[PDB]
This record gives structure tokens, C-alpha cells and sequence, in this order.
């Protein structure tokens, strides 16, 4: 009954604010990664020439 | 007969003949096991250039790899192509050259050269013969610039009848790696001009520009650039391992490209490399192949060619065609840039031609041109190192380990007089 | 076949290599119980018992055994060796007299006869990380002497402080002035590099990234773990191109005298908020430079910059790298000193971060640490010049210092050390 | 800075108590989580057992509780070495650089998808010789 | 199969072999009545060095248990594994003894001794082929020096074709435990040199060392000094109970220990013996043990190893470990430590494996050593017999069993002999 001071739902004590958004639940949860992309890889490496077609 | 064996060090160096190695692999169909695979019986004629036989009837390469610090020859070892080598061969220190002169040259290296030579000696004697020595490293890390011109030092002192090739990969300004890059840069090219019989720089910023104007394939990665160092390397030496019409070896193209003794820098480039949404759109002709193998943007540095004009040149044409094409070509060539071409050394462009082309494409064309442009890199190397000299930065270390400020001062003497002779012969006339 | 010796002087050491300690933990599975659950990675900070769990390569010293205790009681008391937190009974008092003239002495030769054990099972050294507080005393004392010691007993062997300087403004005792002074000649002619990390800043950093108006110690701790383990992320794990140990005075010092340095660390933004922003390598060295990311309080535009050596862990790709530094030297906001034309030593590395549960960190997948070398270091030994000026006049506190084995000239010889490396930092800026 | 005698019973921090608690037969060994480790009362409403540490009873042989010990303490070199050609392997510890285990030895699989995907991979050789 | 039996006498002699028995009891796996409950083979083939078989398959130790009172026995069957010994003349009188070596040997010891050597011939001639004899006593006590060595001197006239062996534990100055006690000491001594062929001393003041500052328990009682002597004592017979490389038994240290005949005095310890405290982050492997066995503290005699020079010395290793490292450690701990080993007898340093190391370990070493330094324990005793007899104190009592003073100037004549000659090696130079 304390905690809705105004002072305890804001400057809480050892954390972060709690500015209470909602997280996209299918994602965020078991290994999401931040971050804009995982610098997306392109087709191919080498095979680009010796076209082996 | 007449074999080349490879010795490399640093990690640039140890990557680079780690992929060049593959390659040659590859085209020879050599497969992972050892044991031989290949198709043709051509495909195996001349398997004496690069690879030495054990019993059992597997192969092995005759390649003794060095580096000081045991990460990244420990990073190759477990790596696809990693089992080919002897154990055998393998040496290496426990402390790393921390990219100091000093440490690679004078304290760690000299000890720890006497099993590198030892096994470089057995190697080159087990054999027939020999006929030069291709070493690849960079001119900017220390533990490469001081064990690997120390060897090539000694190897020349031990051997007085073979040629030698060293391939560096000079740092270009734009792109830096270490702040102490220009003072073992230009050490290291001191030390090389005077020994070194053949030397074709490479640079990165080259590198870049075609890996991103030409493919057109937005984000490569090393492996690429690796790849096209090591496909220009194959580019020189095809023609000692197949047959053809006008074999040209090593020793060839030293007589055909070095016109002075202290004339031994060259710049190469390869050609051709099509960008995957075009391939099936570029047509294959002569005539395409020379205007782009004469190309400005094909070649390796991004020392601007058109700055002057080329001393002499060479090509190694790969693949099927008739030679009349390639003779047509040259003169014409030689006529429409004549401004470029100097004046008192006539018919100045070389020809060679292989039967075999490489793996799945028909013509290949590698080109070797000493032009007079080089002199940029060297200008830019010695304008950055006054103004690091001028203050003594970082001269403490380098002085740390027994050498003095006459060893910088007589290597930049060296470097600036090589300078001037080089751009002596471009206002030359007859 | 590479280890490093970890030495822990102080409280100020002793609680930030505790927190620290918990991150080394989790990057490599490590259990509390010290077995594996379920290559060769582990090696670089940590021993084998031949068969069974690990130790750490650290030694704790202190005077005071409350602090102490508590490590020898906590969560992880089944780390350490039972027999490497040496300890002893009578605290410095804050008083530097104390921790090197009187009582220090008697337990700094223990520290070698354990250490020298520690050598002995490790095979191929490579250097030591000092943490000492400045502005702590046991630590101030210890800290001077230890240094001495080690430069005879092992010689040319690298070596690195990660201290806490007194903030300009903040102040938590009233002497603080004083030990740093005389602790600070202690480390310049026997340090080859130390890192600075005022506290004052820490706070600021807190504030702008995570929107946190009540950090507590083991909040600030947590940033300067991750500090840590940026610079050794290359020695243990593999990458594409490694920067060493040895390679750090080697692209750092330009001088063997000038050999200080302020670090940052960014991005830092939690799972808050994110989400909403690229953190693209492009524009995460942007925040790099930025002086709201110095992790030491200074204003790195009042001066030019000597050389900066940048180790990235991540996912970055290298070529997004050299766009970044053709971005930077366009900029004329910070200047380069004229005599380093280049001077970017470029890292990267590929395990990413971790992240420590139920702290305020998140887990971006990019992570760029910087360890920059600039001539607005002086502005911190300046602005601490003042504060040892004023009190000397009228020989405040100066009577406890006389009276406990320390002579009072001690204190004279120090001023000339401090305005001499002043001065020499001006005499390098100046362009030729 | 000298060693003091035993006067309190063990579970202050007075000196020489790490060695003394380690002791399994003390009752002050597995002492109460909620004893310390405690955030606020209400949080937990009660105590709970932890145990300290994981040490032998008797001061010597201390290698007790490892059944792994027990298990080849009571072999002989004779028996571990001459056992029979049928299935006798090899147990000499080599280099660690000579037993790296390259990637192609780790997944088999891989080395057999290599070749076909890259060796003899629609090479022209048709040679222009007289002869042939 | 060159079976051995132990003889106990005194209190300190009953109590250290009433543990002796105890931790060889649960080795071979022999449960408090005698019934076998080990597991593997290995603790059934050479069971009968120790022990004795009887009907309904119980094993009854073949031991010896003596004192002229009857509060020490009593004891010894009241505690577990009491009920092993043989009820069986179980001599045993009472009177008791008093601390007076007199008394013990002449005219109270007398009156027994008769017996004890009947039952001891009966036991002995039960081996087929005789080993040797192993006897635990003291000397600072009165039933043990006194009435015990007279049952020693006996031995020796009997059976010369085997060797004995005892563990003797002497008073040492620093701390008190009798007045009397310098006097039946130095009786003692003489007559130990002129028959026991070998003499391992330990000292009870000593004991504490491993227990306090390297075991580090706050309250050690008697009950744990007793296993660190009862450690030492099981593994001098490792090789003789067990298979191994190299089986080493008792004769063959005689002959390897033993230079010459009067200077068999050897003082051991044992290791590794590591505090509770760091049980498990501590290496076991042949470099950790080798440095600690020869480190002045851990060794069992309050003599310093450092105040002069060893000349020989004997190491049993037990447990299964690589032959390479036992040898390369005994060179290089000889070669570094030259100045404590004497010049003119080279390679003074054995080595011995078992295949089998006690319950409950891997590696584990027992050292039984040769010093010169021995001396030092001596003159302390020796130079308080000298100040308190210049009085004839505590005289009177002795000299009423008709022992007459002519007597103890003669013993003292030759303690100090042993004193002079074991010296003269010290600095000895060929
Ligand atoms: N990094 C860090 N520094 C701290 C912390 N707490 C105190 N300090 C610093 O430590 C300095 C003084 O030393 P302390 O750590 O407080 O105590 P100490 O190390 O035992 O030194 P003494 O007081 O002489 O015993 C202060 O000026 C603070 O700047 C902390 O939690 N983290
Ligand atoms: N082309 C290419 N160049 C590389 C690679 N790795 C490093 N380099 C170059 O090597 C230079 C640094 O050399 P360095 O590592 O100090 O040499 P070392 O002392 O032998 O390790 C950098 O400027 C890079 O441009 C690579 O994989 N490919
Ligand atoms: N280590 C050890 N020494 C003991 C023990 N009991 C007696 N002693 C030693 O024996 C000496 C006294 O021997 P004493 O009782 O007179 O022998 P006794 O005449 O046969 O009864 C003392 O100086 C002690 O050092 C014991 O349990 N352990
Ligand atoms: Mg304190
Ligand atoms: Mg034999």
C-alpha cells in the first residue's frame, strides 16, 4: 500500500524505473538479442567467382 | 624439376598461404584426406611443383609456417585444410613480438630462427632442386616484419644462385592498423630493397575499393580478400605446373620485368571478376579481357597508375586463344596509350599463354606492371614518418632493445634515395 | 600457454574485484562449487586442480578483516584458495604513514611468498592487473610499496592500475587530497600504464543511459566488471585480428613518463529502452567519442588527443569498422595532436557480452570499450594541485603524518613530482 | 599481530575460526540461511538449512568421498598395461598440439559433403596440341 | 613368505601399536572381529605377513603386548578393535614400574622376562622363513626403555640371521614430561648401537609440528598424533604387502641406509599432509610432493636438517605414477640442494614404487632418512645428564637395585662417542 506514493512506483531503490511497457511476448523472452540485425549475411563468400556453373 | 617452396610468417602471411594452399588444392583436386581425386590424367603431371610424397601415397605440402604467438597458427591448425601439413614443420614461440622491431629482429627472433632455418635447410635440400623462395607477410606488424625479412636475409646469404619472391601488404594511409605502422613499414622496406629479388605489393585499400565497385556484393568479409590475393598469387605460377605454347617461369618474368637491379617492385591485378547479377550478362572476348586487365580500377593498390607511365609490363594469359588475338591487341594497345608507354624501350608488353584454365571459367588474365606510380605509397610512407620522427614518438622502445637512431637514419636515406632514382627515370627522354 | 596475476590492495580493490569476479564467473560457466556442469578458454584467468573445480589467480590483501570476512563467508566463499586472503589486524586509519612506513611492512612480505607460488604453477606470464583506490589508504600505502616490490623481484614484466581517483566536487574523506599525492610518485616511475575511473563520472553515466536516481556501490562496480573484461576479451577468446597485452604501452606511450589514460565503455542501455534504437556499429562509435561517455570527468575537447586504441566484441563485421574511422577524422570537433598522423589501433573480437541476472544491465549484441590517451588528463592532476597548495600553507593534519615513521620532507620532494609531469604534458601538446 | 588461543566458542570471527568451522562434526557447520543472507522478516517466513563447506572427518586422507579415487586405487600396472591384444587401447598422455582434432575429424559428415560441391566441378580442358 | 611380528612395550610403545594395527586393519579390509569384507584380490595373497589364520576363518594379529602394569593393557581391549589381540603367559606385571630404568630391567623386568621370550620364540618360529623384528617403545619411560630393550638384547642373541627394527621415541628438551627423565634415556642409548641394527626416532614434542602449523586444528589430542607416527610406520613395508615396479623390502634399505655400522640412526616424516582447510585446491603429481618431504618443518625429529649434511637417504613411493618424473625429481632436488649431501659417496638417493597407495589417496611418500644433523638431538639430552649429575640427584633411587655408579660413567662414556664419531663426517673431505 506503499508503493503507489507516486515515490515508490518512481525511484524505486536498487533498480531501474519502472516505467511498466508491455514486451512483445513471442519475442524478448528466451534469447532475444537487442540490437538493430545481426549484420544479416549475404549469399556467398567465394563462390561468387570460379562460378562452378 | 625446377620446384618452389612456400615459408610464411605473421598472421597475415599464415592466413594468406592457408587459403592459397586451398586453392591450389582445388585445382589440383587434391582432397581433404590426402588421397588423390582427380579426373584428369593432366591433373596430375606436374604435381612436383608444390607437393612432396611420404609412404602410403598421400600428399603433403612443403610449407614450414612461423609465427611467435601460437593463436593464430593454432586457429588454422583446426580448420578445414588444416590436416594437410606435417606437425613436423610447425615452430613457433611462447611470447609475441607485441608488433616491435626490436623484439622480431634483434632479442626474440635471432633465437628463435635457428629451428626455422634448420627445417628450411632439410626442406630445401630432401628435393632435386630449387628455384626460388615465395614469401607472403605484412610489412606492418612486428613479429612479421623482423623474423620475415631476417629469414629472407639469411636465406640469401645461404643460397646465392635462387630467386626470391616476397609478396607485403603495405598499409595504406586511409586505413590504419597500428599507430606504430610507418616506422616498421619503412624499416621493413629498407631492409627488403636490397635483397629482395622480386617484390609485388598489395594493397588493401585496392582491395576494398574493387570488393565493393566491381562484385558489388555489400559486405565481405576477410575470406574474400584473402581469396583474391590468393588467386593472383596461382595467377604467377600456373604456368610453371601446366603446358602450353610459351612457358614463362619465374626466372622468365624477373628477365622480362626488372630493367635495374634496384628495381624490384611491381603491382599486380586480376582479372576477371564479374558481379553475380551481371555474370550471365558480361560476354567472354578478348578484347573485353584486355581493356579491363588494362583496366585502372583492376589493379591491387590504390597507387594511381595513370600518374605515370608504365616501365614495362607483363600478362600471363589463362585459357584457349589463339595468340594472334593477344599480339593484335598489345600493338594496339601499345599505340593508343603511347603517352603511357616510355619511349625508349619498344615493344614492352610480354605474352604468355596455359592450355588449362582454372576451375570453371574459361580465360584468366593476371597482370604484372611496374609502373612508375608506386612512388606514391613510399611519398605518403615518408611524409607520415618526418612528421612521427620529428618528435622521437615512440623511439624509446626502439631504442630499448640495442638499435639507435643511426639504423632509423640510415634506413630512411635508403628509402628516400630509392625514391629519387625511381622518379629519376620518369622525366628520362631519349 | 598465457595467464595473468591478479592482486587485489584495498577495499576499494577488494569490492570491485569482488563484483568483477561474478562477470568473469558467468562468461565461462563456471558454478559457484567450482565443477563444469557440461576450448581452451578458461585458462587465461583461471587454474586447473587437475581434476575437479577451479581457483582463481587472485590474492586479497587488506588490514581491516571485516571486509575480508565477508568474502571468506559469502556466496562464492568455495572459490578462492582458504589459504590466499592474507590478512591483518590493524587498520591504515587513513593514514598513508600507516599502510608503508609502520605496519604495511609486516605483511607485504607475505604478498611475495604467495605470489611467487602463483608463478611458479602458471607457465607463460604475461602481466599483472593492480586494482588500488587512491583515495583509500590501506590501499594507498599498500599500493606504493607493492609496486617498488614487484619491479625489483620480476623486472621487465608489464604492468597496469585500474585506480579511483577523488572526484573534483565529491569528496568522501576530508585528507583524501594528501595519499593521493604522495601514492601517485609511488606509480608514475613504477606503472607503465594505469586507467582512470573518478567515481564522479560513473554517476553521470548511471544517470543519462539507465534513468537510475539511487545507485548503490555494487551498481557502479558492475559497470567497471564489464571495463575489465573488454580489454582481456581478445586474450582468451578467438577473433579476426587480437590485440594483446604486451601490444598496449606499445601503441599507448608515446613517452615512458606520459602513461595515464581515461577510458569508456557504451552502448549502455538496459532492456528499458533499448529496442528503439539500431545500436548499428556506425553510430555506436559516435556515442564513443561523445564527453558524456568519459568514464572520468575531464573535457576532452579542452585539449587534443594523442592515440586511441578501441577494441570492439560483438558481431561486427570489420569493414563497418573502417567506415567509422573515415567518420571520426572528418569531424573537427575533436582534434588530433599533429605529430600522430594515424594513431587508431583497431580490435575486434566475436563472443559477445553477458550479462550478470537481476542487474540493470541488458544484452545488446554489440559492445565497443575505448582506452583513449588524451592530453586533457592533465586537467585532473591540475585541478588536484589546488587542494594540496591550500592545505600546506597552514600544515593542516600535517602532524599525524610526521609523528608515524614518515619523514616531513616527504611531503616537499612530492610537489616537484607532480609539477613536473604538469608541465611535461603541455610541453607535448604544443605542435611543432 | 600475534596468534591468539581459543577463548570463544567458534562463530565469532576471531582468529583461526575458517580451519575450525570447516569441521563437519562441530554442530556449528550447516548453519541457517535466514540466519544472515536475510532481505527483510517478512520475505521469507522462516529459516532454512544450507550447510558450510565439503570436507573430510578425519584430518588425513582427505581424498575420501571421491569414488573415482577409490575405484583405480586398487589396480596394478602389470594388469593395466598387458591385458590383452583383443581390446587393449593405447593410454600414454601425447602433445596436446598433436591431438588437435581438426573439424573434419569432429563431424564426419562434412568431409564427404565436400568434394562433389567443389572438386571436379565442370572443369574444360576439347588441350590445343597437334597430338592429343 | 618372510612374515615379520611386532613387539610393543611401555605406554607409548602399546598406545602407537594399538593405532599401527588399527590403520593396517582397514587397508587389507579386516573388519572389527576378523571376518574378510574387502573387495578386490590384492588384500588376500600377501595377508600373511601381518596376520595369522585360525579356525572359522578370523584373523588374530601376531602381536606382542607387554607392560609391568596393568592399567595400559586393560585399556587397549576396552577400546574397538581390542578384541583382536590374543588372549595368549600374556605377560603382563604388578608392580609397575615407576620411571625407574633400574627397575625395569633387573630385578622387576627380570622376574617376567622369562616368559615373554617363551611366548616370542613360539610366535616367531610360526613364519616359515623369517624377515626381521619391528619394536615400538620409549625411552623417557620406565617400563618401555627399560624392561623392553632387555627383551631387545635378547632377540638379538637368539636369532642373528634377522634383522630388528624399531621405532623409538626419545624426550626432547623444550618439552617436560619427566624429571627423571634425561637419566633412563642416555641408559638407554648404549644399549641400542651394540645390537638393533636400524633406529628411527620420533619425537613426541615434535609431533605437534605437522598438527599445528601446517595441519592447523585448534585442539589436536593424543588421539591424532598417534596416526602421523602410524602414517610413517605402514609405509616403510609398502612394497613388501603389494605388487610394483620396484619391490624394495627391508634388508634391502639396511644395506642402502646404512653406510657403516655404528651411525644407523634415521630420523623420518611424512607427507603430503595438508591442512583441512585446502583439501582440494592443492595439486597431488610428483613435483608438488618431492619439494615437501624435504622441507625442514615436516620432518619428524626436532633436529634441524639444515645445520649440516645428509649422506643417505631412502624414499618409498606409493601409488601408481610414471617412473620418469620419480627419478628427474630425486636429480634435481639432488643437484640444487649440493651443499647438503656429502662429496666423496655419489647418487645418495634411492627410489621405490608401489602398486598400491593407502585407502583413501593416490600418490602418497614416506621419507626415512640419514643426517648428520641427528647429532643435535643428542648433545640437549646429553648436556642436561651432565648438569644434574654432578649432584647424584635422584642417584640414591638407582642405585638400590644394585646397579652401581661405576656403571653409569660408562654409559655416558660412550654416548658421547657416538657424538664425536658421527661428527667427524660433518666436513669430512676425500
Ligand atoms: N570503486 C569503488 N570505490 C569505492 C567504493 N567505496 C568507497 N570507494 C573509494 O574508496 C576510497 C577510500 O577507500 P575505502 O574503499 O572507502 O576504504 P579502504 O579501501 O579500506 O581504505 P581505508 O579507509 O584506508 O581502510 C573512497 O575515497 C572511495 O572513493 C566502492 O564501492 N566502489
Ligand atoms: N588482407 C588481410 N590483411 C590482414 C588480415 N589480418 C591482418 N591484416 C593486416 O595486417 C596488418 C597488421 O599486421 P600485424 O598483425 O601487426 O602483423 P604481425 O606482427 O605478423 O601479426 C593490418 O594493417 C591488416 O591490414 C587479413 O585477414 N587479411
Ligand atoms: N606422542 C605420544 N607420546 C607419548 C604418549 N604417551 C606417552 N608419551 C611419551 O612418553 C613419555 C612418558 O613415558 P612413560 O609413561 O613414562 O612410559 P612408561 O614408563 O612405559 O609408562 C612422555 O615424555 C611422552 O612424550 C602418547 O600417547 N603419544
Ligand atoms: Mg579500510
Ligand atoms: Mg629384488
Amino acid at each position: 500500500k506503499e508503493a503507489k506514493y507516486h515515490s515508490r512506483q518512481v525511484e524505486p531503490l536498487g533498480k531501474r524505473m519502472e516505467r511498466n511497457y508491455e514486451f512483445p511476448q513471442e519475442v524478448h523472452q528466451d534469447n532475444f538479442k537487442f540490437g538493430v540485425a545481426t549484420i544479416n549475411s549475404e549469399n556467398t563468400a567465394k563462390e561468387v567467382m570460379f562460378p562452378q556453373k | 624439376m625446377r620446384e618452389i617452396v612456400h615459408i610464411q610468417g605473421g598472421q597475415c602471411g599464415n592466413q594468406i598461404g592457408a587459403k592459397f594452399w586451398e586453392v591450389i588444392s582445388d585445382e589440383h583436386g587434391i582432397d581433404p584426406t590426402g588421397t588423390y581425386h582427380g579426373d584428369s590424367d593432366l591433373q596430375l603431371e606436374r604435381i612436383n611443383v608444390y607437393y612432396n610424397e611420404a609412404t602410403g601415397g598421400r600428399y603433403v605440402p612443403r610449407a614450414i609456417l612461423m609465427d611467435l604467438e601460437p593463436g593464430t597458427m593454432d586457429s588454422v591448425r583446426a580448420g578445414p585444410f588444416g590436416q594437410l601439413f606435417r606437425p613436423d614443420n610447425f615452430v613457433f614461440g611462447q611470447t609475441g613480438a607485441g608488433n616491435n622491431w626490436a623484439k622480431g629482429h634483434y632479442t626474440e627472433g635471432a633465437e628463435l630462427i635457428d629451428s626455422v632455418l634448420d627445417v628450411v635447410r632439410k626442406e630445401a635440400e630432401g628435393c632435386d632442386c630449387l628455384q626460388g623462395f615465395q614469401i607472403t607477410h605484412s610489412l606492418g606488424g612486428g613479429t612479421g616484419s623482423g623474423m620475415g625479412t631476417l629469414l629472407i636475409s639469411k636465406v640469401r646469404e645461404e643460397y646465392p644462385d635462387r630467386i626470391m619472391e616476397t609478396f607485403s601488404v603495405v598499409p595504406s594511409p586511409k586505413v590504419s592498423d597500428t599507430v606504430v605502422e610507418p616506422y616498421n613499414a619503412t624499416l621493413s622496406v629498407h631492409q627488403l630493397v636490397e635483397n629482395a629479388d622480386e617484390c609485388m605489393v598489395i594493397d588493401n585499400e585496392a582491395l576494398y575499393d574493387i570488393c565493393f565497385r566491381t562484385l558489388k556484393l555489400t559486405t565481405p568479409t576477410y575470406g574474400d580478400l584473402n581469396h583474391l590475393v590468393s588467386a593472383a598469387m596461382s595467377g604467377v605460377t600456373c604456368c610453371l605446373r601446366f603446358p602450353g605454347q610459351l612457358n614463362s617461369d619465374l626466372r622468365k618474368l624477373a628477365v622480362n620485368l626488372i630493367p635495374f637491379p634496384r628495381l624490384h617492385f611491381f603491382m599486380i591485378g586480376f582479372a576477371p571478376l564479374t558481379s553475380r547479377g551481371s555474370q550471365q550478362y558480361r560476354a567472354l572476348t578478348v578484347p573485353e579481357l584486355t581493356q579491363q586487365m588494362f583496366d585502372a580500377k583492376n589493379m591491387m593498390c590504390a597507387a594511381d597508375p595513370r600518374h605515370g607511365r608504365y616501365l614495362t609490363a607483363s600478362a600471363l594469359f589463362r585459357g584457349r586463344m589463339s595468340t594472334k588475338e593477344v599480339d593484335e591487341q598489345m600493338l594496339n594497345v601499345q599505340n593508343k596509350n603511347s603517352s603511357y608507354f616510355v619511349e625508349w624501350i619498344p615493344n614492352n608488353i610480354k605474352s604468355s599463354i596455359c592450355d588449362i584454365p582454372p576451375k570453371g571459367l574459361k580465360m584468366a588474365v593476371t597482370f604484372v606492371g611496374n609502373s612508375t606510380a608506386i612512388q606514391e605509397m613510399f611519398k605518403r610512407v615518408a611524409e607520415q614518418f618526418t612528421a612521427m620522427f620529428r618528435r622521437k614518438a615512440f623511439l624509446h622502445w626502439y631504442t630499448g632493445e640495442g638499435m639507435d637512431e643511426m639504423e632509423f637514419t640510415e634506413a630512411e636515406s635508403n628509402m628516400n634515395d630509392l625514391v629519387s632514382e625511381y622518379q629519376q627515370y620518369q622525366d628520362a627522354t631519349a | 600457454m598465457r595467464e595473468v596475476i591478479s592482486i587485489h590492495v584495498g577495499q576499494g580493490g577488494i569490492q570491485v574485484g569482488n563484483a568483477c569476479w561474478e562477470l568473469f564467473c558467468l562468461e565461462h560457466g563456471i558454478q559457484p562449487d567450482g565443477q563444469m556442469p557440461s576450448d581452451d578458454a578458461f585458462n587465461t584467468f583461471f587454474s586447473e586442480t587437475g581434476a575437479g573445480k577451479h581457483v582463481p589467480r587472485a590474492v586479497f590483501l587488506d588490514l581491516e578483516p571485516t571486509v575480508i570476512d565477508e568474502v571468506r563467508t559469502g556466496t562464492y566463499r568455495q572459490l578462492f584458495h582458504p589459504e590466499q586472503l592474507i590478512s591483518g589486524k590493524e587498520d591504515a586509519a587513513n593514514n598513508f604513514a600507516r599502510g608503508h612506513y609502520t605496519i604495511g611492512k609486516e605483511i607485504v612480505d607475505l604478498c611475495l611468498d604467495r605470489i611467487r607460488k602463483l608463478a611458479d604453477n602458471c607457465t607463460g606470464l604475461q602481466g599483472f592487473l593492480v586494482f588500488n583506490s587512491v583515495g583509500g589508504g590501506t590501499g594507498s600505502g599498500l599500493g606504493s610499496l607493492l609496486l617498488e616490490r614487484l619491479s625489483v623481484d620480476y623486472g621487465k614484466k608489464s604492468k597496469l592500475g585500474f585506480t579511483i581517483y577523488p572526484s573534483p566536487q565529491v569528496s568522501t574523506a576530508v585528507v583524501e587530497p594528501y595519499n593521493s599525492i604522495l601514492s601517485t610518485h609511488s606509480l608514475l616511475e613504477h606503472t607503465d600504464v594505469a586507467v582512470m575511473l573518478d567515481n564522479e563520472a560513473i554517476y553521470d553515466i548511471c544517470r543519462r543511459n539507465l534513468d537510475i536516481e539511487r545507485p548503490t556501490y555494487t551498481n557502479l562496480n558492475r559497470l567497471i566488471a564489464q571495463v575489465i573484461s573488454s580489454l582481456t576479451a581478445s586474450l582468451r577468446f578467438d577473433g579476426a585480428l587480437n590485440v594483446d597485452i604486451t601490444e598496449f604501452q606499445t601503441n599507448l606511450v608515446p613517452y615512458p613518463r606520459i602513461h595515464f589514460m581515461l577510458s569508456s565503455y557504451a552502448p549502455i542501455i538496459s532492456a528499458e529502452k533499448a529496442y528503439h534504437e539500431q545500436l548499428s556499429v556506425a553510430e555506436i562509435t559516435n556515442s564513443a567519442f561523445e564527453p558524456a561517455n568519459m568514464m572520468a570527468k575531464c573535457d576532452p575537447r579542452h585539449g587534443k588527443y594523442m592515440a586511441c586504441s578501441m577494441m570492439y566484441r560483438g558481431d561486427v563485421v570489420p569493414k563497418d569498422v573502417n567506415a567509422s574511422i573515415a567518420t571520426i577524422k572528418t569531424k573537427r570537433t575533436i582534434q588530433f595532436v599533429d605529430w600522430c598522423p594515424t594513431g587508431f589501433k583497431v580490435g575486434i573480437n566475436y563472443q559477445p557480452p553477458t550479462v550478470v541476472p537481476g542487474g540493470d544491465l541488458a544484452k545488446v549484441m554489440r559492445a565497443v570499450c575505448m582506452i583513449s590517451n588524451s592530453t586533457a588528463i592533465a586537467e585532473v592532476f591540475s585541478r588536484l594541485d589546488h587542494k594540496f597548495d591550500l592545505m600546506y600553507a597552514k600544515r593542516a593534519f600535517v602532524h599525524w603524518y610526521v609523528g608515524e615513521g614518515m619523514e616531513e620532507g616527504e611531503f616537499s620532494e612530492a610537489r616537484e613530482d607532480l609539477a613536473a609531469l604538469e608541465k611535461d604534458y603541455e610541453e607535448v601538446g604544443i605542435e611543432t | 599481530t600475534t596468534e591468539p588461543e581459543k577463548k570463544f566458542n567458534s562463530t565469532v570471527l576471531i582468529g583461526n575460526w575458517y580451519e575450525e568451522r570447516c569441521d563437519p562434526n562441530r554442530e556449528q557447520s550447516k548453519f541457517y540461511n535466514e540466519r544472515k543472507f536475510a532481505d527483510n522478516n517478512y520475505q521469507k517466513y522462516t529459516l532454512s538449512e544450507n550447510k558450510f563447506q565439503d570436507t573430510s572427518n578425519s584430518w588425513l586422507n582427505f581424498q575420501e568421498n571421491k569414488p573415482e579415487v577409490k575405484n583405480d586405487q586398487f589396480i596394478t600396472m602389470n594388469m593395466q598395461e598387458y591385458k590383452k591384444p583383443s581390446e587393449q587401447k593405447r593410454n600414454s598422455e601425447l602433445k596436446p598440439f598433436i591431438v588437435k582434432k581438426s573439424h573434419f575429424d569432429k563431424n564426419p559428415h562434412e568431409l564427404e559433403e565436400y568434394r562433389e560441391k567443389w572438386t571436379k566441378s565442370a572443369h574444360t580442358f576439347d588441350r590445343m596440341y597437334l597430338g592429343t
